[PDB]
């Protein structure tokens, strides 16, 4: 449920596994990257 | 029948009115303290997706 | 010259300020931030995290891992609540597997779960 005001409460179902020209450095591998930060934010919205 | 029982449930009635009085305005004060913990775990979130959406392209 | 820093949490935050120089425990070795930097992301290992300012040379916070992302205007500490290894997380997994009750082995294409909800979606505006 999706807090629209204190009056409101509304039940949705979201979508959540399918989801400035200049270039971040990479420390480790960066598909190593990408799959750590893809985890991270699927247990950040489910949190939210 | 007699107004004795009328006179028990109307007491009984209002001890549970002045409680449920009281738990609605504790309801107020938890879904404040809840909207305090909803404003704060978004800015770790839209950093993580802008840095997904730069890092897919 | 400073530069803004923000270690923030996935349930709160921890850090927000203006620093010189951040020494974080790298996923390769131990490095270093200074305003101007180029654009990085690197994982980090637990450990303490070390924020210099003037007069706050020492600012230390303990972060139990997570990743950074250094910006030339803007560094952005994205911290951990809790230590991320397999030994801590695959038990958390088996947990919540152990913990699924199954009471009956239902077939799932039942019709009661319409006949309990349109009577209980009608019995609550009486109330109100």
């Amino acid at each position: 449920n999706k807090f629209v005001n204190t009056m409101t409460q509304k039940p949705t179902v979201e979508q959540l596994i399918p989801l400035h020209h200049w270039d971040y450095l990479y420390e480790p591998d960066a598909k190593s990257l990408l799959d750590g930060l893809l985890v991270r934010y699927v247990e950040s919205q489910v949190y939210q | 029948a007699g107004a004795k029982e009328i006179r028990s449930k109307i007491a009984s009635i209002k001890s549970t009115q002045k409680i449920t009085n009281a738990m609605e305005k504790v309801a107020v004060s938890k879904m404040r303290k809840a909207q305090m913990r909803m404003a704060a775990g978004r800015p770790y979130a839209e950093r993580i997706r802008q840095v997904i959406g730069h890092l897919a392209n | 010259i400073t530069v803004h820093c923000d270690i923030v949490s996935a349930e709160a935050e921890i850090f927000s300020g203006l620093v010189e120089m951040v020494i974080a425990h790298g996923a390769l070795g131990d490095l270093g931030i200074a305003p101007g930097h180029a654009p990085l992301i690197t994982d980090l290992k637990p450990g303490p995290i070390r924020l210099v300012k003037q007069g706050g040379e020492q600012e230390v916070y303990y972060i139990s891992g997570g990743f950074l992302e250094v910006q030339p205007n803007m560094v952005k500490v994205l911290a951990d609540t809790v230590v991320r290894a397999g030994d801590l997380d695959e038990a958390a997994a088996q947990e919540a597997l152990k913990a699924a009750e199954k009471a009956l082995q239902g077939k799932g294409a039942e019709f009661d779960y319409s006949a309990a909800a349109a009577r209980l979606a009608e019995a609550a505006a009486q109330l109100r």
